[PDB]
Formats: structure tokens, C-alpha cells, sequence
């Protein structure tokens, strides 16, 4: 700092307005604002204190299951345990993902694919593949919930009818998710600067519709059950039914979460809200299972 | 509302 | 994007060692390479990710506490409750910090003080604040702890001794992270540009002390527990004793984990050893305390 | 080993 210039004593730059003449693809000219550059990093930085969420809500959920379980070895203890070990296993190598070479301020402003190096696509196709081994856990935790709910001295016709539509449902989201990330790989790979998210985003849909569909579904037994309660029950639920509504027994908040998360700003960095409802519905597929798992009339 | 977007190298959520 | 060049071709540009002709308080050309750029946005998204796993972490650790307790209303229980809770907020605040315009990228390649508004100080002092209503919440947390584990059949000397020691050294360091904190801000306010960072310095090495001093003191409880289990008592602790030493029911791991802190690289934006250390000691303050308020023989 | 540096802005951890 040989010295100092006015510029500084001016009270009225605001930078965010100036310029950075950097290179690109495109030239050895380039200007791009301040605050440009800034969005671009407040995007990093916003989706990773998301995922550092989740990799502590999973590894302290993990824990406290494993240490307070009164019963153990039921397929839905272990399924909804995998399903978190999946989640830390994802928002690791999605913490790699940010500190890699993708993420980098260097190839979002300077698309050099020359900066890319081979495994990182290796990393890329395991993190789309973790992806569809979370969505599986989800999915064979959900039709082994649903088995348990409609099942015995209840009808089998609308438990039958119920446990087939959420199967075909849930492998036919599974094999989209597949598809969708094979699609993916054979782009990523074949050339690193195309993308394919059409068919993550009907994917994405489709288990909105999954949960919304099980939240309704436990609504359903829940109107059911005060029914069948008011017909000769010890006086139905006195006070009771506050929670279960939006307390996370049920699968309301994640319902309504997938629903508002499109009804954000166009994705200024922040697409936390569809990553906040796959952390809920994981993390509250005990409770909705231990509700499911009960004699709902006596 | 808008369509979810990708990086060209984001993986899913 | 009228055309490209032939740079783009070169499989050996290896972007990291170009050129940023931005503008500075220093004048309108300083070069910078997008490696020191990239390095200062990785220092951001390494210390989001501990704060976001912090955030989650005390969240749903507050959650199973306080729906998991046996026995309520004990000091302890609302004393960790209401550290977990400085901690969340602590966690709020210094996401606002990251997203806010003292850790943007601007202000650290162009030290103009323009960019930066009051309020945003405001948030400053408040954090350095919560930090003191934190480590004052562990401090009573741990006297509240010793005057449980050296009293009543024990003897008073060596229990009124230890009480006494690690009371004055607790209330000690208190007042070292208020007068830091308050010429931090006499400092931030005066100017913002300038730092203010030894007594913080001290602070940590006195907390490392404090935690390294109720470990050493739990062991010797264990030595003591041993001795006298061996002498007359029922066969001592059989194959028991093996989670004690490591298992963070004693606060030995983060006793390593401030040490090892400081034998990282030179503050490569990676200071999360000692962001590691205080989240193990308050999440592990319910083991110790149900470890000490425990009859030690019989 | 080295002292920990904190950034012109940046609250205690
Ligand atoms: C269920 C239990 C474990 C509680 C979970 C709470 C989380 C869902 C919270 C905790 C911290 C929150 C974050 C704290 C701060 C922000 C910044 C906020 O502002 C911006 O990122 C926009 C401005 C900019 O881009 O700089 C957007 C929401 C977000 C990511 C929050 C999203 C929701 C989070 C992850
Ligand atoms: C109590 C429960 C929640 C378990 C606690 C686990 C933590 C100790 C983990 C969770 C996330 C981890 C972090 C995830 C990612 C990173 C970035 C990583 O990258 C770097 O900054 C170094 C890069 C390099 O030099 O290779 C350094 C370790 C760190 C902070 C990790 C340190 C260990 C953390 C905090
Ligand atoms: C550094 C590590 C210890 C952090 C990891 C998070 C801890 C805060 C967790 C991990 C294991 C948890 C414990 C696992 C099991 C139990 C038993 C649980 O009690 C029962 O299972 C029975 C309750 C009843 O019968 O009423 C009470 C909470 C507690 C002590 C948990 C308290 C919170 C702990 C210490
Ligand atoms: C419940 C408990 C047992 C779970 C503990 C899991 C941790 C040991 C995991 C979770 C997140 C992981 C981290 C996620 C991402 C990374 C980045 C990865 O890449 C780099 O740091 C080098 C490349 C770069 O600089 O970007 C190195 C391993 C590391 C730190 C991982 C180390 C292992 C961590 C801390
Ligand atoms: C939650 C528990 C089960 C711990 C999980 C740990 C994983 C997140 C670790 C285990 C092995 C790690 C990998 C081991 C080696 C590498 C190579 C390392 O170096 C490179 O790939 C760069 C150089 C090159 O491209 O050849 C990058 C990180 C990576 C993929 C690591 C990423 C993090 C991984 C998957
Ligand atoms: C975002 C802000 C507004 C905080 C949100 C906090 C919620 C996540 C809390 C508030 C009430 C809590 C519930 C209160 C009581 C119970 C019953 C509890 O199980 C029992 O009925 C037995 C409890 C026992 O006796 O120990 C299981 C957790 C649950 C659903 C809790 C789950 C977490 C809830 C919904
Ligand atoms: C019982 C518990 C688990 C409920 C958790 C509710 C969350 C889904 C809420 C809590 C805080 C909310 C956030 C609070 C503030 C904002 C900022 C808001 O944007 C702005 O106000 C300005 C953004 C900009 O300027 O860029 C967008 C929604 C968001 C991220 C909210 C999204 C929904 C969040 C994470
Ligand atoms: C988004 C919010 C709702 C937090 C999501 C985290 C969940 C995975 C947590 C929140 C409340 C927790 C529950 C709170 C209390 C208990 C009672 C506990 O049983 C006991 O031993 C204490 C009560 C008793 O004596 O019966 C077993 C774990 C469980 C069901 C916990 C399991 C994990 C839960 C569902
Ligand atoms: C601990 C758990 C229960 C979560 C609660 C944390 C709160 C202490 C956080 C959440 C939202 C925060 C607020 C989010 C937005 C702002 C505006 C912000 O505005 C400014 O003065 C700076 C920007 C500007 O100049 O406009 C000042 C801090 C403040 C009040 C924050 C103060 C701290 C709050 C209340
Ligand atoms: C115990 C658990 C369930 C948390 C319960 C309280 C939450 C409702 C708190 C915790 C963290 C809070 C967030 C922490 C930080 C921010 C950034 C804050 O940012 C600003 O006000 C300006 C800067 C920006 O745009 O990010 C907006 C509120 C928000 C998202 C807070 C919204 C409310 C949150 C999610
Ligand atoms: C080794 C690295 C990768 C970390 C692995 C995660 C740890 C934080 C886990 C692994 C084993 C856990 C311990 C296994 C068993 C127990 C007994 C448990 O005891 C009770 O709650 C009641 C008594 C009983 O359950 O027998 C308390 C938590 C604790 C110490 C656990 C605390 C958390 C620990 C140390
Ligand atoms: C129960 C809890 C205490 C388990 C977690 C133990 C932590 C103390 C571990 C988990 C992940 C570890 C980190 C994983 C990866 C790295 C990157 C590593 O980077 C390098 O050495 C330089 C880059 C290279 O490896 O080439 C430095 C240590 C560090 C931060 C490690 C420090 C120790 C950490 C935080
Ligand atoms: C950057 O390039 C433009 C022309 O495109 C030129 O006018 C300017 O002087 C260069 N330097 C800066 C700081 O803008
Ligand atoms: C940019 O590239 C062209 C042709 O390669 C060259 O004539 C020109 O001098 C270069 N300008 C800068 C600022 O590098
Ligand atoms: C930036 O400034 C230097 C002189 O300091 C000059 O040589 C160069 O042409 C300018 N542009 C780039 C991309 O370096
Ligand atoms: C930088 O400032 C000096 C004096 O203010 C001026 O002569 C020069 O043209 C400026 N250069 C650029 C690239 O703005």
C-alpha cells in the first residue's frame, strides 16, 4: 500500500456496481458486478449450511434411536436407520461437492472445462446415486408403514387398494429418479457442461406426491378414528388430537413445504425448501410409524 | 412459480 | 457469447493463475488469482457448514432432552437446556454474519468501509455477546457439576478445593470474554476496519483449560471409583469401564480437540477444531453430569 | 502451530 486514492473518502460508491475485467471462454474481457459474484457465493453459502443441517440432524437422530429403542429389529427401525446413514452419506459427499471443482467461482464465471478433472464426475454420478438409495429407503419405509396400517382386523379391500397404489407409485418414482440419474451421468460424462434436470424435477413431483399422499392418507384414518370413537368410544380424544394435525405425527408440514417451495424467489441460491422436506419426512417417519403402529380403537 | 434449477454439476437433493 | 477463442482449446490453461483487474481503496488496479478468491470462499463455506451441523445439531438435542427427561426441574437440566438454546442462537446470528457484508467478498478484496451500515455492528456486539451468555451458561453449568460430585459422604477438603479452584477460574475467564468483547467493540465502532483478537485468544486457552481441568477431574473420580470398588466393593466395574475413558461420558475428546486445534494448517479458513470442541462439551455435558450425580459405590 | 486470526468483522466462535 504505497498509498491511498480519493476514491476512498467518497461516502457514495457502494460497490456492487463496479467492474471485474476478468477471463473467459469467451475472451479475455469480461465484466461482471460485484454483486453478481456475490450472489453466486451466497448460493454456496446458503446451500451449505442446509446440508451441514442435515448431516447433524441424521447423525444426532441416528444416535438417539439407537440408544433409546425399547423394541429393535422391526424392518421400520432399520429401514428409517439406513435411511438416515444414507442422508449423512449424501450431505458428505454434497459438503465435497461444494469445496470441489464444480462449485468453484472459477468455472461458474470462467467456463473452462479444462479446470474439471476425472473423479469428480465419479463423485457426481455416486452423489446421484446416493440420491435413489435415500429415495428407496424413503419409499420401502413407506409401503412397509402402510402395510402395517391397513392390515388385520381392518377391511381389505380399501387396504389392499391403498398398499398397491402406494407401491406402483413408489417404484414407479424410484425408477424415475434411476432413469433420471443415468440420463445425468451419460451427459455429465459424455460432456461436463450440459445438464439434465427435467426429469429430477418431475421426480421431485412425484414424491411431493408421495408424502402428500401418505399425510392424507393418516388424515384419513385420523377422521376414521374419531369416528369410530364417537360410535361407542371412551369418549373419543379429549384434547388429544391437537398435536397429531401438524405436530409432525403426521406428514402435513412436508406436504405443505414441498408446495411453498416453488413459490420462492427463481432461485436466488435458495433451494432450501425442498431440501428442508425430504429432512422432515425422514425425521418424522418414527413418529407417523409409531402412530401407524398402534390399536386406533379400544 | 418457476421450475427447480441445476448447476451443471449439482446432484440431486 | 458472438464467438469463442482459441485459449478455450488449451488443454493446459489450468484457470487459478490468471488475473482479476478489480478496484481497490489502494487504486483501480489490483491483480489477484482466482486461487486466493477461491480460497476465501471456501474459508466461508467451511465455516458455514460447522454452524449449520451446530444449529442442528442443538436443536434436536434441546428436543430429545426435553421430551426424553425422566426427572425435570433439576439446576443441570435447565442449565444444558439454555446453553443448547445460546447455542442455536449463537448459530442464527453468525448465519446472518456469513450472509451479511462483512464476510462478502467485496469487503475483503476492497477494504472500503462504505459498503459497510450500521446495524450490521449492532449484530456484531450481539454475537460477541451471545458468545459470553454461552460460556457463562457452561461455566455455571460445570460449578453446578462439581458441587454435585465432591459433596456429602466425600471429604470437604479436597471437594471444597476443587469447587473453589474451578469456580475462580470459570468466573475468571467470564470476565476475560466480557472485556474482550467490549474492546472488540470500543474497537469495531471506533473503526471498522481494525480487530482486536489476543483476549480471545487467552479466552480459548483458558476455556481448553477449564474442560481439561472437570476431565482430569472425572478421571480421577474414575481412579478413585476403581480403588475403592477393589477394595471391598462387588467384583469393581466389569468390562464397564471401557466406554468412560473415551466415550464422552468424561470430557477427554475435546480436551484433545482444542489441543490438536492449533497444530492445523495457518488458518486456511479451517478454525473448526475449536468450533468442534465447544458443541462436544455442551453435548456432552448430560453424560458427564449423569455420570457425576451417581453414587460411586456401593 | 499458530495463533487463530479473525477476519476485520468476524465474532467469537
Ligand atoms: C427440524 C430442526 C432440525 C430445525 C431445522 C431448521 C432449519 C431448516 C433452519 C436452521 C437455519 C436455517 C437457515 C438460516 C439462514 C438462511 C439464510 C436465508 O437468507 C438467504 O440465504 C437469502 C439471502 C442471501 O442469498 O444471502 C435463507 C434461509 C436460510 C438458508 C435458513 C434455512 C432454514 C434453516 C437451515
Ligand atoms: C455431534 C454430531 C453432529 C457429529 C459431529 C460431526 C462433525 C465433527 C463433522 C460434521 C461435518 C464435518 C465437516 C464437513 C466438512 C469440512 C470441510 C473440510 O474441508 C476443508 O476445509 C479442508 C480441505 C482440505 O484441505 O482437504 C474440513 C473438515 C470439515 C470442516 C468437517 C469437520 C468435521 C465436521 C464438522
Ligand atoms: C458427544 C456426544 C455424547 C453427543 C451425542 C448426543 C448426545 C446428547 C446424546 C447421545 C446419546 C444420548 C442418550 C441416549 C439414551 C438416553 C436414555 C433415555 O432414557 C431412556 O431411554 C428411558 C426413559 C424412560 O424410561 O422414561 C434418556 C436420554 C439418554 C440419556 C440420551 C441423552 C442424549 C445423548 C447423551
Ligand atoms: C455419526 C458419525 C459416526 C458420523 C461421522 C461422519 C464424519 C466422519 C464425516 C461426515 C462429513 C465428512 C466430510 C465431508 C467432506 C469432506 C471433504 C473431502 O474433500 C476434501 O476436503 C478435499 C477436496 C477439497 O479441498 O475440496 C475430504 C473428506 C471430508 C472432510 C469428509 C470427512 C468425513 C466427514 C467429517
Ligand atoms: C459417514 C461415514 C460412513 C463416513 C463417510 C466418509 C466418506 C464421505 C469418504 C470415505 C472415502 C472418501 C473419498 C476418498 C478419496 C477421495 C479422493 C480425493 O481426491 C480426488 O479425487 C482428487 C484428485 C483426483 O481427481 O485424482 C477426493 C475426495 C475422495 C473422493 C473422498 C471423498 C469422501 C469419502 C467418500
Ligand atoms: C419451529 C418452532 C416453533 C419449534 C417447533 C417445535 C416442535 C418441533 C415441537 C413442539 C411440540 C413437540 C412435540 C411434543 C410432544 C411429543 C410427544 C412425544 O411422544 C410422546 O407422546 C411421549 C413423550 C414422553 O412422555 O416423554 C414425541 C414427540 C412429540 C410429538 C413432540 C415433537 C416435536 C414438537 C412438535
Ligand atoms: C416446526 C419447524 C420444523 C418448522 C420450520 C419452518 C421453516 C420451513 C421456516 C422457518 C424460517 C423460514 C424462513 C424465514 C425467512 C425466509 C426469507 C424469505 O426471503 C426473504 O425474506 C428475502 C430473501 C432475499 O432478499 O433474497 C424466503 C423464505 C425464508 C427462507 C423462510 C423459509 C421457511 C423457513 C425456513
Ligand atoms: C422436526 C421435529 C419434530 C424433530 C425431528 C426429530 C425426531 C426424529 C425426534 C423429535 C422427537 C423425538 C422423540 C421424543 C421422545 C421419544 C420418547 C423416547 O422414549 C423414552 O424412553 C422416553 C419416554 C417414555 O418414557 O416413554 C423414545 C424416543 C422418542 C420417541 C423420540 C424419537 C425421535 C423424535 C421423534
Ligand atoms: C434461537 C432460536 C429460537 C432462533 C431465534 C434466533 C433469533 C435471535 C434471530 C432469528 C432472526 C434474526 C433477525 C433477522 C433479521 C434481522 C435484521 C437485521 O437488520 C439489520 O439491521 C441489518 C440489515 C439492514 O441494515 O437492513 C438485524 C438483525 C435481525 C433483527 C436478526 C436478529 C436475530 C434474530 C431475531
Ligand atoms: C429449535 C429449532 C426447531 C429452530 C426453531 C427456530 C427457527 C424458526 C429459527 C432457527 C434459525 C432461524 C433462521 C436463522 C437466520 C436467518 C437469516 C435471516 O436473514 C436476514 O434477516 C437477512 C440476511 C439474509 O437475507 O439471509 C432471516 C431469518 C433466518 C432465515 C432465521 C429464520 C428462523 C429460524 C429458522
Ligand atoms: C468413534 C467415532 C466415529 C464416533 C462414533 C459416535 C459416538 C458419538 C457414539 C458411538 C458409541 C456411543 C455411545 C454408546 C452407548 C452409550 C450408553 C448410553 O447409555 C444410556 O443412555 C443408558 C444406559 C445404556 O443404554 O446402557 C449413553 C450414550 C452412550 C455413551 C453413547 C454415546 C455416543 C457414542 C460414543
Ligand atoms: C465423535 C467426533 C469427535 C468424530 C469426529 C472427529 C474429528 C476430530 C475429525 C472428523 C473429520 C476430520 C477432518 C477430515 C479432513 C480433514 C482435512 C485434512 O486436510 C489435510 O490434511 C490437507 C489436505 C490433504 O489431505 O491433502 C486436515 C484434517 C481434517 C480437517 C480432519 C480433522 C479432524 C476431523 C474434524
Ligand atoms: C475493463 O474493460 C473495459 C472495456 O470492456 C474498459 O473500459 C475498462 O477500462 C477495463 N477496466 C475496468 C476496471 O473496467
Ligand atoms: C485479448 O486477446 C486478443 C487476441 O488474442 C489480443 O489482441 C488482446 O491484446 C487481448 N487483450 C487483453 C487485455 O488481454
Ligand atoms: C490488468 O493490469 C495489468 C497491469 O497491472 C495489465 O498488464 C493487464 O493487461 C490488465 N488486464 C489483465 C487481464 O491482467
Ligand atoms: C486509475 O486512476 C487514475 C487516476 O485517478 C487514472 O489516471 C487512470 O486512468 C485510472 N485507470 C483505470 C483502469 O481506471
Amino acid at each position: 500500500a504505497p498509498s491511498l486514492s480519493n476514491l476512498f473518502y467518497d461516502p457514495t460508491y457502494n460497490p456492487g456496481q463496479s467492474t471485474i475485467n476478468y477471463t473467459s471462454i469467451y475472451g479475455n474481457g469480461s465484466t461482471i458486478t460485484f454483486d453478481e459474484l456475490q450472489g453466486l457465493v451466497n448460493s454456496t453459502v446458503t446451500q451449505a449450511i442446509m446440508f451441514g443441517v442435515r448431516c447433524g440432524a441424521a447423525a444426532l437422530t441416528l444416535i438417539v434411536m439407537w440408544m433409546t429403542s425399547r423394541s429393535r429389529k422391526t424392518p421400520i427401525f432399520i429401514i428409517n436407520q439406513v435411511s438416515l446413514f444414507l442422508i449423512i452419506l449424501h450431505s458428505a459427499l454434497y459438503f465435497k461437492y461444494l469445496l470441489s471443482n464444480y462449485s468453484s467461482v472459477t468455472y461458474a464465471l470462467t467456463g473452462f472445462p479444462q479446470f474439471i478433472s476425472r473423479g469428480d464426475v465419479h463423485v457426481y454420478g455416486a452423489t446421484n446415486i446416493i440420491q435413489v438409495l435415500l429415495v428407496a429407503s424413503i419409499e420401502t419405509s413407506l409401503v412397509f408403514q402402510i402395510k402395517v396400517i391397513f392390515t388385520g382386523d381392518n377391511f381389505k379391500r380399501i387396504g389392499l387398494m391403498l398398499t398397491s397404489i402406494s407401491f406402483t407409485l413408489g417404484i414407479a418414482t424410484v425408477t424415475m429418479y434411476f432413469v433420471s440419474a443415468v440420463k445425468g451421468m451419460i451427459v455429465t460424462y459424455n460432456d461436463v457442461s450440459a445438464t439434465q434436470d427435467k426429469y429430477f424435477n418431475a421426480s421431485t413431483i412425484l414424491l411431493a406426491s408421495s408424502i402428500n399422499f401418505m399425510s392424507f392418507v393418516l388424515v384419513v384414518k385420523l377422521i376414521l378414528a374419531i369416528r369410530s370413537r364417537r360410535f361407542l368410544g371412551l369418549k373419543q380424544f379429549d384434547s388429544f388430537h391437537i398435536l397429531l394435525i401438524m405436530s409432525c405425527q403426521s406428514l402435513l408440514v412436508p406436504s405443505i413445504i414441498f408446495i411453498l417451495a416453488y413459490s420462492l424467489k427463481p432461485n436466488q441460491g435458495t433451494d432450501v425448501l425442498t431440501t428442508v422436506a425430504t429432512l422432515l419426512a425422514v425425521l418424522s417417519l418414527p413418529l407417523s410409524s409409531m402412530w401407524a403402529t398402534a390399536a386406533n380403537n379400544a | 412459480w418457476h421450475w427447480l434449477q441445476l448447476k451443471p454439476g449439482q446432484p440431486m437433493y
